[PDB]
């Protein structure tokens, strides 16, 4: 999911690889506007019965 | 000849990632 960041580049940096070395956050090629990543869902089901 | 000593200087970042907080090896 691409979202607005806060996160302010360095003028010759391009993405963020802060965390296990995975990218998060992408500056736009057009806009040079930076992008934040995340994945979008994924989790488990629960039935609750009596 | 003079040989100088160069106590903290050349480096340079070494590729084009933006990392904020954390230690790199
Ligand atoms: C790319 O082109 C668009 C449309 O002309 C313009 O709005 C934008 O500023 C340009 N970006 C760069 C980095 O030149
Ligand atoms: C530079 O090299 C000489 C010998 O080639 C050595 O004696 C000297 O200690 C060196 N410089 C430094 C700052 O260690």
């Amino acid at each position: 999911v691409l979202t607005e960041s806060n996160k302010k580049f360095l003028p010759f940096q391009q993405f963020g690889r802060d965390i296990a070395d995975t990218t998060d956050a992408v500056r736009d090629p057009q806009t040079l506007e930076i992008l934040d990543i995340t994945p979008c869902s994924f989790g488990g089901v629960s039935v609750i019965t009596p | 000849p003079a040989y100088t000593n160069s106590f903290t200087r050349g480096v340079y970042y070494p590729d084009k990632v933006f990392r904020s907080s954390v230690l790199h090896s």
